[PDB]
């Protein structure tokens, strides 16, 4: 009942908003603790009909479940009770102070490779919990991604999810169009595809890595079906000049997440174990054949001569190249798109129309006009 | 058997308010002047100058049981009371004045700042002195009722408590109304320009509150002597309190007044972040080592500035910078700020630098200087090293306003006075937490019939019948009911003027005569305005009002909101409730409706758990009605109703609110709106609207883009006059006038409830609104633009407030860029902080250069960067392009000189074209999409701007972005004028 809402909680300022559901900051008057609430209008203002109205509740129901299965983890936020009434469904979970992912990719447009390691290795780790307890999301955009004061994620909305029972594959449609791995449509076109498993959330997973390090989503454009041979086809490049300037352990590993083919995708466990997420642990024996010592040490002396020559190379700023290619060059093409999302920043919403992307022109007009 | 020690010590200071302040005591009229330059009695000083007699007074009473410590006390406390009584006669001779300025709050009918501390009279005229300054009489309404409450006897008559009645009404409009200030100087400027003043706005309120159901005559008094005050008003001066903070007014980043208001006297602010934030924000900007500098680039006495000239030229604020007086006031402020929150530290702190100010004088007795001049020799150094030249003292020796806190801090600080005892109203507890509250909600139905519907719905209601003996009323009676209170017919007062009564107000049971009264709240009222027509408004409406009242009670018992369900708030075929309102209603039994607690029920149980207000003044007009309350095609009509003529109001019969009930009930929203432009409906709370949107560092212009003709609203306008303005700025046109003032309700509603909308607009301009907000509802379903206009017309108010709300969340529904910056460009729409950019700019270079109009460097030192003036200057420079979409590459443009000024170690040192860099970049984007495979036809030209409609549309970033162009063609133009380059930093 509301009363038992208020005998534990007051809201006190609106977060965010949704299409029927409200995020607002409350006060835990026994604990005096910051958390979010989140508030659903069942009845949606009128507008839900009572299927709407029911289904809406076995949703919610439903979504209280997911978040009841996984409790404790350290990167989703935990439901810490659910109240339900006739008119709303009030749902409280942990504060965080800053907003989505999506919100932090305007602030910065190319989101740093240190960044997105520990934003993932995260994300990975989330997705591990979820595929090891059998259960997909179908919805991992940024937006559904937040963030706390020490930047960590909070995987938050599993509003999409679904349970698979062990060897079942989904058929409905679920999700945002960008972020719906190839057969996602496919089985949307198709009936004897007899489904799609838990391997959907490694694409999506996948293109947060070209939309955090890049700005932009791997497969965008204006109309809707076209984005979608894009993506069951799987035409996607590091283009130029942008995408050069990053190093080569980042595409690999963005590739294997992109395979359009489901068995070959590169599930969550294998994931963490690819190069990149690699730490140094610092009590290592690492013992090696003689030939394993004398790599080490040109591999050491390649290092730092490496490192000598690599900075020699860095072009100083000057009047000619900003004349005849600013974007070629990595400083002034970062500071372009940093003012480009600070005056056009309130253009990036959710949805199609509004996506990245629509800030970049990375081909001629006359190709994009070509058809 | 002696005198304690504290009588002792009380002597010492007795002795120093004697030597200091009630020697200049007029014998006649207990008032006292400024000085002896200044022969004069000014109404702030003198109830400032007041509380070190006031505190003393208490100090001896609380020892009272000798005679001569008995009569020291008398005199102390009397000698307040002739003061404050002295200053009554002031005001009470300008009854006229008082009365005036109720309904026009004009300058030129305020009460006069001084006054001849002789005679009780005027000294200077209307004209001849800034005489209005709302935070002087509220600190008289504040302290009398304070030393009321302490006990002082001061108001003697029932005719002074309808005079005390009618100076609530007086303070009331502060929160809407322009005032010179503390500093009877008006804005920053100095040149007559009366402002909105967090000064004047945070001392009404705290006065009001302090007024708030106090007797006048203490203990002894009655219903007739007690002071009612509206916390509509009082609530309405927090939200500007909230928005202006930590500013002092849109002119001034900062007042060390402000400390007036934050802490003490006023305690005017309800948020500790903000007390604290501002208050240090006046540490940061203003103390330095001799006090506190009033308000940046003050120049009150700083040796270069002209004595004689009353007024100053706008290039002598730039002349002011860092060598303003500093006057030892503030320091006595935060020193009370202390005592009051209980910060030893903080005593101690101010304890110590005041006590190395105080100029020796007479017999060793401290003075506090007025403020510390820097000697003109000094003016060069300090220019250069701040606030470290020594400086001398100068003004007024002492400053009897600022000696009273001292000997009042010093009382406090050495356990001679008690912070309740000076503010026995309990204000010093404003800055703690206060819980949400439960708003009662009893929905009733107005005829039986309506009631089936409910319970077909579930809904538990009583009729309007059925409440009887309580009696349901619409809130303008409320308004005409107040209306005869502090009436007074010898006097010549008129009572409380005809204001809007929100929620806060229409929120409360009231007891007339015996009978118990509640108000339906404003926002259903029908006749005045078509808000109440659309059923999806009044949900809206309905839940920000009770998110306004949850967080904004300050009454004994809860608030019940009476919500009369009308027959236009059932469906068109009339036997169901509307969708919008049925979930309403429902979502209020469950308890929790726009973030409020709702315990609905009936009227009849709400009667012990809320707000019984007696209204005693209609105890034995409005009463006389009270007195008897208490015992062929629509479209064509108008064609013929307004080729009547121009409306006659008369009968010229062979009542369009006849006309206007069956569109009401159809809710066809392009003829109604017409109606209500034909009729002239308009709505009530405009002026608390725009001074929302005003308060929060916008300009308001409402009217067609070109100048003469777009009004810019920089000052809280009265209620009359605002709406002049928009009518004639309406150039008689009478759909566009409605659309002027219907949006600006949906933009002061956005603002209160999502102010992060206009951090991108500084000049938040209606008149356009109307026409951006035509050409997205051109786009979509595509249409003409005088189609459009008939479109414009049609929607319904929650659908206008969407579609505002479309246009300004930045919500998409000739290209998609091209219509993103048609919808940039056209409302003015700039990054956070490139008003505070340009400024960095231009001192890189002589000017900015728009179509040959140049913005130069000079303006830089004129304005500072957060100067909102600045931003006009900018701004005006930004719209001599008449194309929107022009303009915002003219904006990014000028960012991309931003961006590359950075890099660039050497200054361009000359004027610099923002439109031509568009050009070559029009030109260098031509010659790229040349060589790619660009055909003449996709390149197609813009036929005004020059531009192809290719690089409109164009991305921002990218290869071949807009923006790159722009980062492209913002380099050869800096070949031509600057020779040699070094770009540093990357
Ligand atoms: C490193 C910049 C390289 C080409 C661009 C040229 C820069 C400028 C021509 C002057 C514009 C602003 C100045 C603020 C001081």
């Amino acid at each position: 009942s509301a009363q038992d809402f208020y005998e534990n909680y007051e809201p006190k300022e609106i977060l965010g908003r949704g299409v029927s559901s409200v995020v607002r900051r409350c006060i835990h008057k026994p604990t005096s603790q910051e958390y979010a609430v989140k508030v659903i209008d069942v009845t949606g203002g009128g507008s839900f009909s009572p299927e709407e109205v029911r289904e809406l509740r076995e949703a919610t129901l439903k979504e209280v479940d997911i978040l009841r299965k996984v409790s404790g983890h350290p990167n989703i936020i935990q439901l810490k009770d659910t109240y339900e009434t006739n008119t709303f469904f009030f749902l409280v979970f942990d504060l965080m102070k800053r907003g989505e992912l999506f919100d932090y990719l305007t602030e910065k447009v190319t989101l740093s490779e240190k960044e997105t390691r520990k934003i993932m290795r995260a994300l990975l780790e989330v997705i591990c919990t979820l595929h090891k307890l059998n259960i997909v999301h179908r919805d991992l955009k940024p937006e559904n991604i937040l963030l706390d004061d020490n930047m960590n994620i909070k995987l938050t909305d599993f509003g999409f999810s679904c349970q698979l029972e062990p060897g079942e594959r989904l058929r409905e449609v679920c999700g945002t169009p960008s972020y719906l791995a190839p057969e996602i449509i496919e089985c949307s076109m198709n009936e004897d595809h007899p489904g799609y498993g838990k391997e959907v959330d490694m694409w999506s997973t996948g293109v947060i890595m070209y939309t955090l390090l890049a700005g932009s989503p791997p497969f965008w454009h204006r109309k809707q079906m076209l984005m979608l041979r894009m993506i069951m086809s799987g035409n996607y490049q590091f283009g130029s000049p942008e995408w050069d300037d990053y190093s080569d352990t980042v595409k690999d590993l963005v590739s294997r997440f992109l395979v359009v083919q489901p068995q070959n995708r590169y599930t969550a466990e294998e994931a963490l174990a690819h190069p990149f997420f690699q730490q140094y642990l610092v009590e290592e024996v690492r013992h090696f054949s003689p030939r394993g010592k004398f790599k080490v040490i040109a591999l050491t002396v390649l290092a730092s001569v490496r490192i000598y020559y690599q900075y020699r190379r860095v072009k100083p700023v000057t009047r000619e190249i900003v004349i005849r290619d600013p974007y070629a060059l990595r400083p002034l093409r970062r500071l372009i798109d940093a003012y480009a999302f600070r005056i056009y920043g309130h253009w990036v919403k959710k949805g199609q129309q509004q996506n990245r992307a629509a800030l970049f022109e990375n081909t001629p007009k006359a190709v994009l006009l070509s058809l | 058997r002696s005198r304690s020690n504290s009588g002792v010590r009380l002597d010492g200071y007795a002795r120093l308010v004697q030597q200091t302040i009630l020697c200049h005591q007029n014998p006649v009229t207990g008032l006292l002047p400024a000085s002896y330059d200044q022969k004069d009695a000014w109404v702030r000083d003198n109830v400032y100058s007041i509380l070190a007699v006031w505190g003393l007074g208490l100090a001896y009473r609380k020892n009272a049981d000798r005679d001569e410590d008995k009569a020291k006390a008398y005199e102390l406390e009397q000698s307040v009371v002739k003061l404050m009584r002295g200053l009554l006669h002031c005001m009470i001779r300008q009854v006229d004045k008082v009365e005036s300025f109720k309904y026009s709050q004009s300058t030129k009918d305020s009460l006069h700042a001084k006054y001849n501390t002789k005679t009780c009279a005027t000294v200077v005229g209307d004209d001849q002195w800034g005489h209005l300054q709302l935070d002087a009489t509220s600190v008289y309404l504040l302290f009398l009722a304070q030393m009321t409450a302490s006990g002082l006897h001061i108001i003697h008559s029932l005719d002074e408590v309808n005079f005390i009645q009618n100076l609530v009404f007086y303070i009331e409009a502060a929160y809407k109304t322009a005032d010179f200030g503390i500093w009877e100087r008006g804005d920053k400027t100095n040149q007559g320009i009366s402002e909105l003043n967090a000064s004047s706005v945070g001392m009404a309120k705290a006065a009001l509150e302090a007024l708030d159901e106090l007797d006048l005559f203490g203990v002894k008094g009655g219903p007739q002597s007690v002071i009612h005050v509206l916390a509509d008003e009082v609530q309405h001066c927090q939200s500007i309190l909230n928005s202006l903070l930590p500013r002092a007014s849109t002119s001034k980043e900062v007042d060390a007044s402000l400390l007036s208001v934050v802490s003490f006297p006023a305690f005017a602010v309800e948020d500790s972040q903000l007390v604290e934030l501002t208050k240090q924000e006046i540490i940061t900007k203003l103390q330095g080592r001799y006090g506190c500098c009033r308000f940046l680039r003050d120049g009150y006495k700083t040796p270069k500035e002209d004595p004689n000239r009353l007024y100053y030229e706008p290039a002598e604020l730039k002349l002011f910078e860092n060598i303003e007086c500093e006057w030892p006031l503030f320091w006595t402020y935060f020193i009370l700020d202390g005592v009051f929150s209980g910060n030893a530290e903080q005593v101690q702190e101010y304890k110590e630098a005041l006590e190395a100010v105080l100029i020796k004088g007479k017999n060793g007795v401290p003075l506090l200087p007025e403020l510390y001049s820097v000697p003109p020799d000094r003016v060069d150094e300090e220019y250069q090293n701040p606030h470290t030249v020594d400086r001398v003292p100068m003004g007024k020796l002492p400053h009897m306003w600022g000696q009273s806190l001292y000997i009042l801090g010093s009382l406090m600080a050495e356990g001679f006075l008690a912070p309740g005892e000076i503010d026995p109203l309990n204000r010093r507890f404003s800055t703690v937490p206060k819980p949400d509250v439960v708003v009662q909600v009893s929905i009733l139905a107005e005829t039986e019939e309506i009631k089936t519907i409910l319970k077909d719905k579930g809904i538990y209601v009583e009729t309007i019948a059925e409440v009887y003996p309580i009696r349901v009323q619409p809130a303008r009676i409320l308004s005409h009911i107040y209306s005869s209170l502090g009436c007074n017919n010898r006097m010549k007062l008129s009572g409380r003027p005809y204001r809007h009564m929100g929620v806060l107000g229409t929120s409360k049971l009231y007891d007339i005569r015996k009978t118990i009264f509640t108000f339906t709240p404003q926002f259903i009222d029908q006749q005045q305005f078509y808000l109440a027509l659309d059923n999806k408004m009044i949900v809206e409406m309905l839940r920000t009002d009770l998110s306004y009242l949850c967080s904004r009670w300050r009454m004994t018992g809860q608030p019940t909101i009476t919500f009369p369900i009308s027959h236009s708030m059932l469906d068109e075929d009339g036997t169901s409730l509307n969708s919008s309102i049925l979930a309403a209603l429902r979502k209020m039994q469950d308890g929790y409706f726009g973030g409020a607690r709702v315990q609905t029920g009936k009227l009849s149980e709400f009667l012990t758990t809320s707000c019984c207000t007696h209204l005693s003044f209609m105890d034995p007009e409005v009463a006389r009605y009270l007195d008897h309350l208490l015992a062929e095609q629509a479209d064509i009509l108008y064609m013929l109703y307004t080729m009547k003529g121009p409306d006659w109001n008369t009968e010229l019969y062979n009542l369009l609110t006849e006309l206007y009930g069956k569109v009401g009930e159809i809710r066809h929203w392009g003829l109604i709106r017409y109606i209500s432009g034909i009729l002239r409906k308009k709505v009530e709370a405009l002026d608390e609207a725009c001074t929302d949107l005003l308060s929060h560092q916008k300009h308001l212009t409402v009217g067609l883009p070109p100048e003469p003709r777009e009004k810019t609203i920089s000052a809280p306008l009265p209620y009359e006059a605002l709406t002049q303005l928009i009518d004639e700025a309406s150039e008689g046109d009478m759909s566009i006038s409605i659309l002027t003032q219907e949006i600006m309700v949906y933009l002061a509603m956005y603002m209160r409830t999502q102010p992060g909308l206009f951090a991108e607009m500084f000049r938040l301009r209606i008149g356009l609104i109307i026409q951006v907000m035509a050409t997205e509802l051109a786009h979509s379903l595509r249409c003409s633009a005088e189609e459009a206009t008939e479109g414009l017309m049609n929607l319904s108010p929650s659908a206008m407030k969407n579609l505002l709300h479309h246009i300004l969340s930045g919500k998409e529904f000739q290209g998609q860029w091209q219509r993103r910056r048609r919808l940039d460009g056209a409302l003015n729409r700039v990054p956070v902080g490139f008003y505070q950019k340009v400024w960095k700019v231009l001192q890189k270079c002589h000017g900015l250069s728009v179509e040959g109009f140049v913005l130069p460097s000079s303006t830089t030192r004129e304005m500072t960067p957060g100067e909102i003036k600045f931003s006009v200057h900018v701004e005006s420079v930004l719209n001599r392009v008449p194309q929107p979409e022009y303009r915002q590459l003219l904006v990014e443009a000028i960012l991309v000189l931003t961006m590359l000024a950075d890099i660039e170690i050497h200054s361009i040192g000359s004027i610099i074209a923002v439109e031509k860099i568009v050009h070559i970049a029009n030109d260098l984007f031509l010659q790229e999409q040349k060589t790619l495979g660009a055909d003449d036809t996709m390149l197609a030209k813009d036929p005004a701007s020059g531009i192809c409609t290719l690089l409109y549309d164009s991305a921002p970033s990218g290869r071949f972005g807009t923006m790159t162009y722009l980062s492209k063609a913002a380099a050869t133009y800096v070949q031509e004028f600057l020779p040699h380059s070094i770009c540093a930093m990357q």
